[PDB]
């Protein structure tokens, strides 16, 4: 029997700061035990300083990614070229995955970008478009992986002070964007040593006021 | 295109008339007279036949009187053609709703959803309404002895006694003359006929020009009996009354 | 839902400084019966795309009429059909894309993997895979079915990365191919000997080779090989 | 006379009336210019507003990133046509990864103001367009009619008093045509091309409007204090 | 007969310029824009003096940020009130924000040429829909049955209208305060009206950033009618 | 489907089928509505051209939408049903998805509504019907009265009068009924809505209806003796 | 939704239902009434699937409403019944039937008599002097044939049910948390508040 | 999740724990489970995420389009129905609801409405709805009194989810709180189970089972 649906691996992470919002993928791509790809982007600016990422199913995710670069045009016709803020764009991203519900898109959709008081911001999505605004967010084949050091490392969980009888927490403070990107390279190194459907390269979409910047790194190919 | 050759048969009159009601109710005007009279014991009705012909075959014929169901019967008055359609319409919902409820049809409910059918026609659709005038004469154990009239308006009324077709201004008259509450069938009958006679615009009231029937309660305990009067049968009610 | 019944196995390409390279057996196969030998499965579309079908014949059929037809509906009131606004293989690609997609999402699929091999008008490489599923990926080397699995490898040797195809001419390119062809022709039980190849170049065009042979095969050490483990006759 | 009751009816002379009377409300919309080089096409128009309280009557229209027009006439029916043209500059973008050709964008536009013209209960567009874009082949710029009829153009000019204009730019054709990779120059032509066409008022900072799609410049709309500069 | 979508020969569909007709009929419906805030007034109107008047409905909320009023075939408002309010809550529903002034207007303008041989003829009925959004601040728009649409600084529609415009064109500068503008819409109002202006025959309402659309109480205008009389006697 | 658009603008701005609608509810018997400090009473017109009439069985000129809610009209009678019918629908539909009977003046614009929907939709003509609606809000003691017309335009009123000579009879109200102090009682009510009809009707014997709705689903209709009583109270009191 | 009486004797209908709504393993409710009265002089109980239930007795209670103000007129219990049973009869090959067991308790005003109809979601109607429906039947079926007179009173009545509802409680495995009771009768539907 | 909703002398007390699982995979500890449709109106999520998330904030949506007509807030009843009557249309479809719409009026009081994905809709004074429900009825029932101070309410309503916070595997992360009353919805803090369960155990004496 025919199944529509296929796992193209992959995995993305989005991370929020004061000023900026950083949201990376690996450039892998594959079907089962196979390399189709080794720089295949799946994280793509998709105008008025929104990035965004579908990873799972690529056909799902660039039908959706597709739909939604063309639902930022129309929201321009329509509203007089008003700027898509970033809680509007993720308002109306639920609503085109909620559209197909009983058929959904096979995807763990992550957006980033800056609010409407110039913080940083990340949103993400389940398959059927429930969705949650965060500091923090890994999605993809290598989520339960990177997640949980993320929660360690940005959000300082189980991190008590030294000496105050685990009484105190660690305070939680923004990360610079240098520091961001050292926990987004060794996230996805990390991820890359322990999962098959890792590697090759990374991409880095980092969100200022100023625009859309790109970084590449290379990562393990085997 | 073909908004050219559209009468516009649902519109209003600067004076706020339905043209094609009033033009059909001048239709039915020239229609063959028909009487309905309720009486405490049972209903008459009674109708005459359009100018009929020596040759036309007068027992196996039905013009004026039809049967809805075994409790309500219709008297015509206007298209033949046009009644029929809506009298098989009126059979069919009868039954729909006895195979609803498990029981007969109320008179009024019948006669109101015909009335609707006709109201529809002078409102939407672009059609001609229907050219037909009923008297409708039933039973029910809510109401007991029902008479009501409906026109192509679809408005309708109950009356006591009540005529549709032509000469109704004069039959109208004759009938609030002689008619009283504690009157009887074999009275009505009487009254019904006599009507005719007076307002017929032929030489004389013959049997071959008329058609007639009873709803009675003169079955065997407490049920009701309809009664499509035979050629025979009204040859004798015309003598028995002293007609002819 | 589907089940494809005649059947192309594997298409293969991969990239080189100039243009690009693109081949496929010439067998339509019914199951485990070798049925068909005369089928080309590389369908040129105008002097600067070859579309490459794997997978069930009817429905790459069915793509050759689109194609074909999109070829004549993109001459309509077009001065410019045969210059500026003639077909990019990557309009002919997101076409089929878009076909590929729409089908698997109405639960009839094309039963097909397709390799759009081509020369965009600015002299650019386009090479790019979409399948039954409307999953679409690019790369410097692409093969559908078996040649994934046995093409690809031995085709990155020689572009395994963006930075390879520049060094890479086409003669080099072209050995790669046919060597690739020779080790599906041992391994695949759906391969045909015969097999046809299409070279897209941004100077000399297309150039479509028909009736290629596999050759320089080795077999003389079967001889040798005697029984299962034991036995030494 | 008996002949314009319906798009549906020809004339004796073999005329449909109500296309002409279509025809008539461009005549009666304010006027706007086109024109254009070999790198760059521009938009003119004059916008008209009520009375002094009231707004100037928007008459340029963005339909995709290398496309856009102005509007003479009914302005529903402009809306209802750009964003025709909207969909079709889209369906190219999504299905074939393909800008739209200007002069594609001109037969589509034709053939949906055609079939209005032929059938009972419809009505002709009450609009006339002035399509400008940037493609494959160069600047283009294109004038619609609500008959159909679409024509490419070097330059051109609809709405009242629009002859003006039209001749200016006939005798100014060897001059703003050479005006490449200079845009406020061929602006500058455009703004003298539109003064021709003025009676009584002249060009003011919230009554002009000016567009420009070409080369390497995205189809963008100038209005306000970005037109002080040409006046 | 003649078609519903027919042109005249001067270049105007026929339909739409006798709806205008119907409009000038109707009662008199006035709005001025200040950078405080945006006041809508209208005549009532009451065909007879058993009518309960505060029945009457000619200003109406949009959402919290929009206000509309009518003049005209007022019965013809009702559904493109509904579609104007579906149009602002199924927004807010897909972008999580208040839809634009602009937007709205247009949106409801959308459903104007919808009509022919879709509705069987144009509304005939005119609103001025009055607002606030973030980006274009306190707007004030009058949107016809032609499926145009303006925006006014101040505008007056219905019987009285182009008498009331003219003093509109007057009285109206940029510096006006939401004070000065209520009191303005109550003095034009006051002039064009046939009967004699109050509390109960005309209405007031206002829309501002901070506290939104609000349709004034019968006491509230009665103060402002009184403080208006006092001003124009002061001088 | 029959597409013709009916009810047009003409040159002056005109609805021709709307208005002459209005003249065809001119047409019909006279129809009051007075409305008290604790009631609402229902006043109707029957004309006396018909007799031998079956009155136990003829359609009477007030009917209930709901328990709490009735609806009187003047001009065509078959177009009538149409709304009534729509009306109780409605009330009932309410009833099922709020949970809780619908208010007087919610069922007036949904009636008022399908009125003014057959002024602009293709192939229709306007009801030739202007209704008043009258009844009590649940869970409230205070008198509701509001009126209809074909074009669609609603309102609420203290007292009024519509059908045939009705213009006489709001003239008559307009100075006997006082704002300040409203009929107090059913029976102050009653008399006040009688006396209107008597301003126009004929003979006060089978041509004049009343109906009395009071708070909490308390509606009935009056018997010819009982509306005779205040018709011969009236009549003494005027030879003065 | 689970249990659900009714038993006909000389003047009224009394309609016993159980008062537990339960899902999974929690008892979510211990007050509810599975009843709607759909007229002044007819009451019907109802059981089955979760939904169906209410919206389908609502949906009756609607029509029956609807009917009673046009015509100014109650329906008889026996018209009532046929109406609901010809609704279940559409349902049962529908998309998606309403799964919703009824008992109809009405008394009829022209004839002077209590009345008691048995439907279930097939749309099986039956004329009964006592009935239920789902598994209670199994016990109070055999009960009511021993106790059960046919000249009874209300009273009488009322400690036949009781009798039932102690088996029930006695030899049912679930807790149906008792029954509301409920009286048709000449002077309408009246609730016994203390069973 | 474990949501419960409960009525008493003071109004309505609201409480949700904040978990969101996909099988064992623990995927958020911060998500809003309450939302707030109006000044007087609350409603509860349980079950599938978005299925709730959109469907509520619809009825928002709804709600809004009431009081726009009708010129007056929507009833408890009606909103609840709304609902009931949306996810009935849906029937079989595959939705997972479990929600509990709960707030003030003038005519009702205040109101609690449990609304579940097949239809089933019951007013009543106390409902606890989600996977860790069981655990909080234990607590809740053992304790309620229609007599509870404000102060005591809340630390009940508090104390329940933590309860199921702690037993039930896919509930946790932490509490929020609500309290209805005449005047609307006032909030009353996000409480994180990692110090709560500390701070009850230390002040409470309870939580014996776990080592100290
Ligand atoms: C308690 C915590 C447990 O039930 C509560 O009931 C909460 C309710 C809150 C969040 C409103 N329920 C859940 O967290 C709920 C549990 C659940 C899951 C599936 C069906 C019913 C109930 N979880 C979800 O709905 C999660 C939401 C978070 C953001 C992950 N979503 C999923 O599991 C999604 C969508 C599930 C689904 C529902 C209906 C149709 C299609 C799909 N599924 C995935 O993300 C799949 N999975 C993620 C991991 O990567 C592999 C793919």
């Amino acid at each position: 029997q025919f199944n529509p649906y296929g796992d193209n691996g992959g995995t993305i992470l989005g991370i929020a700061g004061e000023d900026f919002a950083v949201l990376a993928g690996d450039t892998r791509n594959i079907t089962d035990y196979s390399i189709n790809s080794r720089y295949e982007p799946k994280v793509f600016d998709c105008g008025d300083n929104i990035v965004m990422s579908a990873n799972g199913f690529a056909a799902d995710g660039d039908a959706l990614v597709k739909r939604f670069k063309n639902s930022v045009k129309w929201y321009h016709f329509d509203h007089n070229d008003k700027k898509l803020s970033i809680n509007s764009a993720a308002r109306n991203i639920q609503h085109l995955l909620y559209g197909k519900r009983f058929f959904p898109y096979y995807v763990h959709t992550i957006i980033a970008g800056l609010d409407e008081d110039g913080k940083g911001a990340v949103y993400s999505f389940d398959p059927v478009g429930s969705y949650e605004r965060e500091q923090c967010r890994a999605g993809g084949a290598a989520a339960s992986l990177i997640m949980p050091f993320l929660d360690n490392q940005v959000n300082f969980k189980n991190q008590y002070e030294p000496g105050t009888n685990g009484k105190v927490k660690k305070p939680l403070k923004y990360l610079s964007v240098e520091e961001v990107i050292k926990l987004v390279r060794d996230s996805f190194t990390s991820a890359t040593e322990r999962h098959i459907q890792v590697g090759d390269g990374l991409e880095i979409l980092i969100v200022t006021k100023d625009g859309v910047r790109k970084e590449f790194y290379e990562l393990k190919r085997d | 295109g073909s908004r050219r050759y559209d009468s516009r048969t649902t519109i209003f009159s600067p004076e706020g008339r339905l043209y094609q009601v009033e033009y059909a109710l001048e239709s039915i005007s020239h229609a063959g007279t028909a009487i309905g009279i309720m009486a405490s014991d049972g209903i008459v009705l009674a109708a005459e036949r359009k100018v009929t012909s020596t040759l036309l075959e007068q027992d196996t014929s039905t013009e004026k009187l039809y049967k809805l169901n075994d409790k309500i019967a219709v008297a015509v008055a206007g298209l033949t053609a046009d009644a029929e359609i809506l009298i098989n319409t009126a059979r069919i919902h009868a039954q729909n709703y006895l195979k609803t409820y498990n029981e007969d049809i109320p008179v009024e409910i019948l006669v109101r959803r015909l009335s609707d059918i006709k109201q529809g026609y002078t409102q939407h659709g672009g059609l001609r309404p229907f050219g037909v005038s009923f008297i409708y004469a039933g039973y029910d154990d809510r109401y007991g002895y029902q008479l009501y009239t409906s026109n192509p308006s679809g408005n309708y009324t109950g009356w006591k006694a009540i005529s549709v077709g032509a000469n109704t201004s004069a039959a109208q008259t004759l009938l609030q003359m002689d008619y009283k509450d504690d009157m009887k069938v074999d009275d009505a009958i009487e009254l019904a006929l006599k009507t005719l006679s007076k307002t017929t615009d032929s030489s004389a009231l013959t049997y071959d020009r008329l058609e007639f029937a009873t709803i009675r309660k003169g079955a065997n305990d407490g049920e009701v009996y309809q009664k499509i009067f035979k050629p025979q049968e009204i040859k004798d009610i015309l003598v028995k009354t002293g007609i002819t | 839902t589907q089940q494809p019944i005649v059947t192309g196995t594997s298409v293969i390409s991969m990239k080189y400084d100039n243009g690009v390279i693109i081949a496929a057996d010439n067998l339509g196969s019914y199951g485990s019966l070798l049925r068909f030998n005369g089928v080309e499965r590389l369908i040129p579309v105008g002097d600067n795309t070859v579309v490459g079908i794997s997978g069930d014949i009817s429905d790459m059929q069915h793509i050759e009429r689109l194609l074909k037809d999109l070829v004549t509906e993109n001459a309509y009131d077009n001065p410019l059909a045969d210059a500026e606004e003639a077909l990019e293989p990557s309009y002919i690609f997101e076409y089929l894309a878009t076909v590929m997609y729409q089908r698997r999402s109405k639960m009839n699929p094309l039963w097909n993997a397709i390799i759009v091999a081509g020369v965009q008008s600015n002299g650019d490489q386009f090479l790019r895979y979409v399948n039954l599923l409307g999953v679409t990926y690019s790369s410097p080397t692409l093969a559908t079915g078996f040649g994934a699995h046995m093409a690809n490898p031995l085709l990155r040797k020689v572009v395994d990365r963006e930075s390879d195809i520049p060094k890479t001419t086409v003669q080099v390119a072209e050995e790669a191919i046919v060597n690739a062809m020779r080790v599906l022709y041992y391994r695949d039980a759906r391969s045909s000997r015969n097999f046809s190849l299409a070279i897209i170049d941004k100077n000399t065009g297309l150039t479509f080779k028909k009736n290629l042979q596999v050759e320089n095969m080795k077999w003389d050490f079967a001889k040798d090989i005697k029984g299962y483990g034991t036995q030494k006759i | 006379n008996n002949y314009d009751g319906d798009t549906v009816t020809f004339s004796p002379t073999g005329r449909l009336f109500q296309v002409e009377y279509a025809l008539e409300a461009i005549k009666q919309g304010s006027v706007t210019v086109g024109l254009r080089s070999n790198t760059h096409a521009v938009l003119v128009a004059l916008k008209r507003n009520a009375d002094e309280l009231s707004s100037y009557q928007k008459k340029i229209i963005k339909c995709d990133e290398h496309m856009g027009l102005s509007l003479a006439g009914l302005a529903p029916d402009a809306r209802v046509l750009s964003n025709y043209l909207r969909q079709q500059c889209n369906y190219s973008s999504l299905v074939f990864n393909r800008k739209l050709a200007v002069e594609r964008a001109g037969h589509l536009l034709c053939d949906k103001a055609q079939k209005n013209t032929q059938s009972y209960g419809g009505r002709p567009y009450g609009v006339g367009l002035l399509i400008i874009g940037y493609d494959k082949s160069g600047a283009h710029l294109l004038e619609f009619q609500p008959s159909g009829n679409v024509t490419e153009l070097y330059g051109t000019a609809i709405g009242a008093r629009s002859q003006g204009a039209k001749t200016y730019l006939e005798r100014t054709l060897d001059t703003f045509i050479k005006i490449d990779g200079n845009p406020d120059e061929l602006i500058k032509a455009g703004v003298e091309a539109i003064s021709q066409s003025l009676r009584d008022e002249s060009l003011t900072v919230d009554n002009l409007s000016i567009a420009i799609v070409g080369k390497d410049t995205p189809f963008t709309i100038y209005d306000g204090e970005a037109v002080a500069k040409y006046i | 007969d003649r078609g519903v979508s027919t042109f005249s020969p001067e270049g105007r569909l026929f339909q739409v310029e006798y709806s205008l007709e119907a409009i000038k009929l109707g009662s008199t419906a006035i709005g001025i824009a200040t950078k405080e805030g945006v006041v809508l007034g209208v005549e009532k109107r009451a065909t007879s003096p058993l009518l309960e008047s505060d029945s009457i409905e000619k200003i109406v909320e949009i959402d919290r940020h929009i206000g509309c009023a009518m003049s005209g075939l007022t019965a013809d408002a009702r559904s493109m009130i509904e579609h104007a309010r579906t149009a602002a809550v199924t927004h807010n529903l897909y972008y999580d924000e208040d839809i634009n002034v602009e937007s709205l207007t247009q949106s409801v303008c959308d459903l104007a040429l919808r009509f022919g041989e879709l509705m069987s003829r144009p509304f005939g009925v005119a609103l001025l829909i009055a607002g606030h959004d973030a980006d274009d601040g306190y707007q004030l728009f009058h949107a016809e049955p032609s499926g145009t649409f303006y925006r006014y600084n101040a505008k007056a529609i219905g019987s009285g209208s182009e008498g009331a415009q003219a003093e509109l064109l007057n009285e109206w500068h940029s510096s006006l305060t939401l004070k000065e503008a209520e009191l303005l819409v109550l003095k034009i109002l006051k002039q064009v009206m046939e009967e004699k202006l109050d509390e109960n025959n005309a209405q007031l309402s206002c829309i501002t950033k901070q506290d939104g659309f609000k349709i004034y109480d019968n006491e509230k205008t009665a103060e402002l009618i009184k403080e208006l009389k006092e001003k124009e006697a002061a001088e | 489907g029959y597409d013709r658009a009916l009810s047009i603008f003409s040159p002056d701005g005109h609805i021709f089928q709307v208005e002459y609608a209005l003249e065809a509810v001119k047409r019909g018997t006279c129809a009051v509505g007075v409305k008290g400090k604790n009631c609402v009473v229902l006043g109707c017109e029957r004309r006396s051209t018909l007799k031998l009439q079956d009155t136990r069985i003829t359609p009477s000129k007030v009917s209930k939408i709901d328990s709490h809610v009735v609806l009187s009209f003047s001009g065509l009678n078959a177009d009538s049903r149409i709304l009534i019918e729509k009306a109780r629908v409605e009330a009932q539909s309410h009833r099922l998805t709020l949970e809780d009977p619908v208010t007087v003046e919610y069922l007036t614009r949904y009636v008022a509504g399908v009125q003014q929907r057959y002024t602009q939709s293709g192939g229709v003509r306007p009801f030739g019907v202007s209704t008043l609606i009258a009844g009590f809000d649940p869970r409230d003691d205070e008198p509701k009265l509001y009126q209809t017309e074909p074009s669609g335009i609603y309102s609420s009123w203290s007292a009024q009068t519509i059908g045939r000579n009705s213009k006489t009879v709001r003239e008559f109200l307009e100075k006997n009924y006082d704002r300040k102090e409203p009929p107090a009682t059913v029976e102050e009510c009653v008399k006040l809505t009688v006396r209107s009809l008597l301003e126009v009707v004929q003979t006060g014997a089978k041509n004049i209806e009343i109906t009395v709705v009071k708070p909490d689903s308390d509606i009935v209709a009056l018997s010819s003796e009982e509306i005779n009583q205040y018709v011969t109270q009236i009549e003494q009191e005027k030879q003065e | 939704m689970d249990i659900i009486l009714g038993i006909r004797v000389q003047d009224s209908v009394i309609l016993a239902s159980s008062k537990a709504v339960t899902r999974g393993i929690s008892v979510l409710k211990d007050s509810d009434d599975k009843t709607r009265q759909l007229s002044p002089h007819t009451l019907m109980s109802f059981a089955g699937e979760a939904g169906d239930t209410v919206q389908f007795a609502e949906y009756i209670q609607a029509n029956i409403q609807l009917y009673s103000i046009r015509e100014d007129y109650e329906l008889s219990p026996q018209a009532v019944s046929s109406f609901v049973r010809q609704e279940l009869a559409k349902s049962i090959r529908s998309r998606r039937p309403y799964q919703v067991n009824v008992l109809i308790g009405g008394y009829d005003k022209k004839k002077n008599k209590p009345e008691l109809y048995q439907i279930d979601y097939l749309g099986t109607k039956v004329e009964l002097p006592y009935g239920a429906h789902g598994y209670s039947g199994f016990y109070t079926f055999s009960l009511l044939d021993h106790h059960y007179r046919p000249d009874m009173t209300t009273e009488e009545g009322l400690d036949l049910l009781k009798l039932c509802v102690q088996e029930l409680e006695k030899r049912m495995p679930m807790d149906f948390k008792g029954v509301i009771v409920k009286i048709v009768d000449k002077d309408g539907i009246r609730q016994v508040d203390d069973f | 999740t474990t949501t419960l909703a409960f009525r008493f002398q003071g109004g309505i007390i609201v409480a949700v724990d904040s978990r969101a699982t996909a099988g064992n995979w623990v995927a958020s500890q911060t998500v809003k489970k309450v939302i707030e449709i109006n000044p007087f109106l609350l409603g509860t999520m349980a079950g599938g995420a978005v299925d709730c998330q959109f469907w509520e904030t619809w009825l928002g949506s709804q709600c809004r389009l009431h009081e726009l007509r009708e010129k007056e807030r929507i009833s408890v009843a009606a909103a609840s129905k709304i609902l009931s009557n949306l996810v009935y249309q849906y029937k079989g479809a595959g939705l997972s609801m479990g929600t509990m719409i709960c707030g003030y009026t003038r005519k009702e009081g205040p109101t609690i409405y449990y609304v579940d994905s097949d239809g089933t809709r019951l007013k009543g004074d106390i409902f606890c709805v989600g996977s860790g429900q069981t655990f909080a009825y234990g607590v809740l029932d053992s304790n309620y009194k229609w007599d509870l101070s404000v102060e005591d309410a809340l630390y009940l309503g508090k104390r329940s989810i933590l309860a199921a916070a702690h037993r039930d595997a896919y509930s946790g992360g932490s509490v929020n709180l609500y309290h209805v009353t005449e005047d609307g919805w006032i909030y009353h803090g996000n409480h994180d189970v990692g110090e709560l369960f500390w701070k009850v155990k230390e002040e409470e004496g309870s939580f014996n089972n776990v080592i100290g």
